[PDB]
Protein backbone atom coordinates (compact mmCIF):
# COMPACT_ATOMS: atom_id res chain seq x y z
CA UNK A 1 0.00 0.00 0.00
CA UNK A 2 0.98 3.99 -0.20
CA UNK A 3 1.11 3.67 3.99
CA UNK A 4 4.43 2.32 3.36
CA UNK A 5 5.50 5.12 1.35
CA UNK A 6 3.72 7.57 3.94
CA UNK A 7 6.14 6.10 6.64
CA UNK A 8 9.30 6.46 4.11
CA UNK A 9 8.36 10.34 3.55
CA UNK A 10 8.55 10.63 7.03
CA UNK A 11 11.49 8.96 7.71
CA UNK A 12 13.01 10.63 4.95
CA UNK A 13 11.78 14.02 6.29
CA UNK A 14 13.03 13.29 9.87
CA UNK A 15 16.62 12.77 8.46
CA UNK A 16 16.38 16.02 6.67
CA UNK A 17 15.28 18.08 9.56
CA UNK A 18 18.31 15.88 11.60
CA UNK A 19 20.68 17.57 9.56
CA UNK A 20 19.18 21.06 8.86
CA UNK A 21 18.65 21.77 12.57
CA UNK A 22 21.30 21.64 15.16
CA UNK A 23 19.62 22.06 18.23
CA UNK A 24 16.92 19.15 18.21
CA UNK A 25 13.84 19.19 20.25
CA UNK A 26 15.33 15.97 21.84
CA UNK A 27 18.25 18.50 22.83
CA UNK A 28 16.61 20.81 24.02
CA UNK A 29 13.97 18.85 26.62
CA UNK A 30 17.18 17.45 27.34
CA UNK A 31 19.00 20.86 28.77
CA UNK A 32 15.59 22.27 29.73
CA UNK A 33 15.38 19.28 32.35
CA UNK A 34 18.57 17.09 33.14
CA UNK A 35 20.73 14.38 31.31
CA UNK A 36 23.17 17.75 30.05
CA UNK A 37 25.65 16.07 32.28
CA UNK A 38 28.10 18.37 30.33
CA UNK A 39 25.93 21.58 29.05
CA UNK A 40 25.18 23.86 32.08
CA UNK A 41 23.84 27.00 29.91
CA UNK A 42 24.73 30.38 31.57
CA UNK A 43 21.14 31.95 33.47
CA UNK A 44 20.29 35.71 32.35
CA UNK A 45 17.78 36.39 35.06
CA UNK A 46 18.50 40.46 34.96
CA UNK A 47 20.79 43.16 33.61
CA UNK A 48 23.72 42.27 35.85
CA UNK A 49 23.59 38.80 34.44
CA UNK A 50 22.89 39.83 30.87
CA UNK A 51 26.45 41.90 31.20
CA UNK A 52 28.23 38.95 32.68
CA UNK A 53 27.12 36.26 30.37
CA UNK A 54 26.04 38.49 26.89
CA UNK A 55 27.30 35.26 25.46
CA UNK A 56 30.43 35.30 27.38
CA UNK A 57 32.21 33.35 24.33
CA UNK A 58 35.41 36.46 23.89
CA UNK A 59 33.44 36.40 20.40
CA UNK A 60 33.95 34.21 17.89
CA UNK A 61 30.83 34.35 15.78
CA UNK A 62 30.71 36.70 12.91
CA UNK A 63 30.15 40.46 13.72
CA UNK A 64 32.41 41.22 16.81
CA UNK A 65 30.91 43.29 19.74
CA UNK A 66 31.03 47.41 19.43
CA UNK A 67 27.03 46.68 18.56
CA UNK A 68 27.27 48.92 22.26
CA UNK A 69 25.98 52.24 22.66
CA UNK A 70 22.30 50.67 22.11
CA UNK A 71 20.38 49.82 25.14
CA UNK A 72 20.01 46.73 26.25
CA UNK A 73 16.13 46.25 25.15
CA UNK A 74 17.44 47.19 21.17
CA UNK A 75 20.36 44.24 21.81
CA UNK A 76 18.47 41.69 22.81
CA UNK A 77 16.05 42.66 19.80
CA UNK A 78 18.86 42.21 17.53
CA UNK A 79 20.00 39.22 18.54
CA UNK A 80 16.73 37.72 18.01
CA UNK A 81 16.94 39.03 14.96
CA UNK A 82 20.60 37.47 14.03
CA UNK A 83 18.91 34.12 15.17
CA UNK A 84 16.22 34.58 12.67
CA UNK A 85 18.75 34.88 10.18
CA UNK A 86 20.45 31.92 10.78
CA UNK A 87 17.19 29.88 11.20
CA UNK A 88 15.89 31.29 7.33
CA UNK A 89 18.21 29.36 6.21
CA UNK A 90 18.05 26.18 7.78
CA UNK A 91 14.52 26.23 7.28
CA UNK A 92 15.32 26.98 3.50
CA UNK A 93 17.98 24.06 3.39
CA UNK A 94 14.93 21.61 4.90
CA UNK A 95 12.33 22.62 2.56
CA UNK A 96 14.51 22.57 -0.14
CA UNK A 97 14.91 18.56 1.17
CA UNK A 98 11.02 18.34 0.63
CA UNK A 99 10.25 15.79 -2.32
CA UNK A 100 8.94 18.05 -4.82
CA UNK A 101 9.85 21.19 -3.79
CA UNK A 102 12.53 22.69 -5.76
CA UNK A 103 11.02 21.83 -9.05
CA UNK A 104 7.67 24.06 -8.03
CA UNK A 105 8.02 27.78 -9.99
CA UNK A 106 10.88 29.52 -8.24
CA UNK A 107 8.86 32.68 -7.55
CA UNK A 108 6.28 30.27 -5.38
CA UNK A 109 9.21 28.70 -4.00
CA UNK A 110 10.15 32.56 -2.24
CA UNK A 111 6.73 33.11 -1.86
CA UNK A 112 6.54 29.82 0.38
CA UNK A 113 9.56 30.36 2.53
CA UNK A 114 8.11 34.52 2.61
CA UNK A 115 5.43 33.13 4.31
CA UNK A 116 6.22 30.45 6.21
CA UNK A 117 9.82 31.24 7.72
CA UNK A 118 8.44 33.22 10.83
CA UNK A 119 5.86 30.33 11.42
CA UNK A 120 8.02 27.67 11.40
CA UNK A 121 10.45 29.93 13.75
CA UNK A 122 8.08 30.21 16.62
CA UNK A 123 6.99 26.45 15.87
CA UNK A 124 10.47 25.68 16.80
CA UNK A 125 11.16 28.36 19.20
CA UNK A 126 8.77 26.51 21.60
CA UNK A 127 10.89 23.55 21.68
CA UNK A 128 13.79 25.53 23.17
CA UNK A 129 10.99 27.00 25.85
CA UNK A 130 9.32 26.18 29.02
CA UNK A 131 7.12 28.09 31.03
CA UNK A 132 9.90 30.22 32.76
CA UNK A 133 12.19 30.71 30.13
CA UNK A 134 14.07 30.18 26.47
CA UNK A 135 17.44 28.46 25.78
CA UNK A 136 19.67 30.90 23.06
CA UNK A 137 22.91 29.83 21.60
CA UNK A 138 22.11 26.00 20.86
CA UNK A 139 21.62 25.84 24.22
CA UNK A 140 24.40 27.90 25.42
CA UNK A 141 22.27 29.99 27.52
CA UNK A 142 19.11 30.20 28.92
CA UNK A 143 17.19 33.99 29.49
CA UNK A 144 14.25 34.31 32.02
CA UNK A 145 10.55 35.05 30.85
CA UNK A 146 10.84 37.53 33.64
CA UNK A 147 13.64 39.26 31.96
CA UNK A 148 12.40 39.28 28.73
CA UNK A 149 9.15 40.99 29.93
CA UNK A 150 11.00 43.43 31.95
CA UNK A 151 12.30 45.06 29.29
CA UNK A 152 11.21 49.00 28.33
CA UNK A 153 8.12 49.19 26.40
CA UNK A 154 7.38 48.58 23.42
CA UNK A 155 10.07 45.28 23.76
CA UNK A 156 9.12 44.15 27.11
CA UNK A 157 6.05 42.06 25.56
CA UNK A 158 7.53 41.22 21.85
CA UNK A 159 8.50 37.06 23.79
CA UNK A 160 4.89 37.10 25.72
CA UNK A 161 2.98 36.05 22.85
CA UNK A 162 5.26 33.32 22.17
CA UNK A 163 5.70 31.72 25.57
CA UNK A 164 2.03 31.88 25.58
CA UNK A 165 1.70 29.58 22.67
CA UNK A 166 4.69 27.51 23.59
CA UNK A 167 2.99 26.97 26.70
CA UNK A 168 -0.16 25.17 24.96
CA UNK A 169 1.95 23.72 22.21
CA UNK A 170 4.34 21.98 24.29
CA UNK A 171 1.59 20.43 26.27
CA UNK A 172 0.57 18.38 22.79
CA UNK A 173 4.20 16.37 23.33
CA UNK A 174 5.12 16.48 19.77
CA UNK A 175 8.46 15.41 19.32
CA UNK A 176 11.06 15.90 16.52
CA UNK A 177 9.76 12.56 14.24
CA UNK A 178 6.58 14.67 14.18
CA UNK A 179 7.58 18.38 14.46
CA UNK A 180 9.64 17.55 11.07
CA UNK A 181 6.45 16.55 9.33
CA UNK A 182 4.26 19.69 10.68
CA UNK A 183 7.25 22.04 9.44
CA UNK A 184 6.68 21.17 5.85
CA UNK A 185 3.24 20.86 5.79
CA UNK A 186 3.11 24.71 6.73
CA UNK A 187 6.05 25.23 4.24
CA UNK A 188 3.48 23.56 1.53
CA UNK A 189 0.48 26.13 1.84
CA UNK A 190 -1.47 26.58 -1.31
CA UNK A 191 -3.37 29.56 0.00
CA UNK A 192 0.22 32.17 0.80
CA UNK A 193 -0.45 35.59 -1.03
CA UNK A 194 0.23 35.37 -4.95
CA UNK A 195 1.07 31.81 -5.60
CA UNK A 196 1.41 31.47 -9.03
CA UNK A 197 0.16 27.75 -9.53
CA UNK A 198 -1.49 26.72 -6.51
CA UNK A 199 -2.25 23.25 -7.16
CA UNK A 200 1.21 21.45 -7.20
CA UNK A 201 1.68 23.14 -3.75
CA UNK A 202 -1.48 21.79 -2.59
CA UNK A 203 -0.82 18.36 -4.27
CA UNK A 204 2.37 18.29 -2.54
CA UNK A 205 0.74 19.34 0.73
CA UNK A 206 -1.99 16.74 0.39
CA UNK A 207 0.44 13.97 0.57
CA UNK A 208 2.56 16.26 3.77
CA UNK A 209 -1.16 15.82 5.09
CA UNK A 210 -1.46 12.12 5.19
CA UNK A 211 1.80 11.48 6.35
CA UNK A 212 1.12 13.84 9.88
CA UNK A 213 -2.14 12.08 9.74
CA UNK A 214 -0.45 8.15 9.77
CA UNK A 215 2.58 9.85 11.89
CA UNK A 216 0.67 10.94 14.76
CA UNK A 217 -1.80 7.81 14.73
CA UNK A 218 0.96 5.53 15.15
CA UNK A 219 3.44 7.66 17.23
CA UNK A 220 0.39 8.97 19.49
CA UNK A 221 -1.99 6.44 20.09
CA UNK A 222 -4.08 7.96 22.72
CA UNK A 223 -4.05 11.10 21.44
CA UNK A 224 -7.72 11.53 20.47
CA UNK A 225 -8.13 14.64 18.27
CA UNK A 226 -4.06 15.31 17.47
CA UNK A 227 -4.51 15.94 14.31
CA UNK A 228 -7.33 17.97 14.09
CA UNK A 229 -5.64 20.03 17.40
CA UNK A 230 -2.26 20.56 14.62
CA UNK A 231 -3.90 21.93 12.11
CA UNK A 232 -5.30 24.81 14.47
CA UNK A 233 -2.24 25.48 15.70
CA UNK A 234 -1.03 26.13 12.11
CA UNK A 235 -3.76 29.30 12.34
CA UNK A 236 -2.58 30.47 15.27
CA UNK A 237 0.86 30.61 14.48
CA UNK A 238 -0.39 32.39 11.33
CA UNK A 239 -1.67 34.85 14.16
CA UNK A 240 1.63 35.84 16.12
CA UNK A 241 3.30 36.27 12.54
CA UNK A 242 0.77 38.88 12.28
CA UNK A 243 0.92 40.40 15.76
CA UNK A 244 4.49 40.67 16.22
CA UNK A 245 4.77 42.28 12.74
CA UNK A 246 2.10 44.93 14.79
CA UNK A 247 4.68 45.07 17.70
CA UNK A 248 7.21 45.88 14.87
CA UNK A 249 5.72 48.83 13.64
CA UNK A 250 5.21 50.57 17.09
CA UNK A 251 9.10 50.59 17.47
CA UNK A 252 9.81 52.29 14.35
CA UNK A 253 7.69 54.91 15.62
CA UNK A 254 10.00 55.76 18.21
CA UNK A 255 13.52 54.28 17.43
CA UNK A 256 15.31 55.13 14.00
CA UNK A 257 18.46 53.71 15.76
CA UNK A 258 16.80 49.76 15.06
CA UNK A 259 17.16 49.05 11.50
CA UNK A 260 16.13 45.95 10.41
CA UNK A 261 18.57 43.03 8.87
CA UNK A 262 18.41 42.91 4.47
CA UNK A 263 16.96 39.42 5.10
CA UNK A 264 14.35 40.40 7.58
CA UNK A 265 13.73 43.47 5.65
CA UNK A 266 12.75 41.55 2.46
CA UNK A 267 10.68 39.19 4.14
CA UNK A 268 8.85 41.42 6.67
CA UNK A 269 8.33 43.62 3.24
CA UNK A 270 4.80 43.65 1.73
CA UNK A 271 4.04 40.68 4.35
CA UNK A 272 0.79 41.36 6.10
CA UNK B 1 17.87 42.00 -4.74
CA UNK B 2 15.81 39.09 -3.56
CA UNK B 3 18.35 37.24 -0.82
CA UNK B 4 15.59 34.48 -0.62
CA UNK B 5 16.37 33.59 -4.01
CA UNK B 6 19.97 33.72 -4.05
CA UNK B 7 19.44 31.22 -0.79
CA UNK B 8 17.08 28.58 -2.50
CA UNK B 9 19.36 28.39 -5.76
CA UNK B 10 22.41 27.65 -4.60
CA UNK B 11 23.55 23.48 -4.70
CA UNK B 12 22.54 22.05 -1.15
C1 LIG C 1 15.50 35.79 23.74
N1 LIG C 1 16.33 35.05 22.71
C2 LIG C 1 15.80 33.73 22.16
C3 LIG C 1 15.45 33.78 20.65
O1 LIG C 1 14.05 34.22 20.54
C4 LIG C 1 13.55 34.60 19.26
C5 LIG C 1 12.47 35.54 19.31
C6 LIG C 1 11.93 36.07 18.11
C7 LIG C 1 12.44 35.67 16.81
C8 LIG C 1 11.90 36.34 15.50
C9 LIG C 1 12.83 37.65 15.10
S1 LIG C 1 12.58 39.01 16.28
C10 LIG C 1 12.07 40.13 15.01
O2 LIG C 1 11.78 41.31 15.24
N2 LIG C 1 12.07 39.64 13.77
C11 LIG C 1 12.45 38.32 13.73
O3 LIG C 1 12.52 37.72 12.66
C12 LIG C 1 13.51 34.69 16.76
C13 LIG C 1 14.05 34.15 17.95
C14 LIG C 1 17.72 35.64 22.25
C15 LIG C 1 18.22 36.92 22.77
C16 LIG C 1 19.47 37.43 22.33
C17 LIG C 1 20.24 36.69 21.40
C18 LIG C 1 19.73 35.47 20.89
N3 LIG C 1 18.52 34.96 21.31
Amino acid sequence: PESADLRALAKHLYDSYIKSFPLTKAKARAILTGKTTDKSPFVIYDMNSLMMGEDKIKFKHITPLQEQSKEVAIRIFQGCQFRSVEAVQEITEYAKSIPGFVNLDLNDQVTLLKYGVHEIIYTMLASLMNKDGVLISEGQGFMTREFLKSLRKPFGDFMEPKFEFAVKFNALELDDSDLAIFIAVIILSGDRPGLLNVKPIEDIQDNLLQALELQLKLNHPESSQLFAKLLQKMTDLRQIVTEHVQLLQVIKKTETDMSLHPLLQEIYKDLY
Amino acid sequence: PSILKKILLEEP
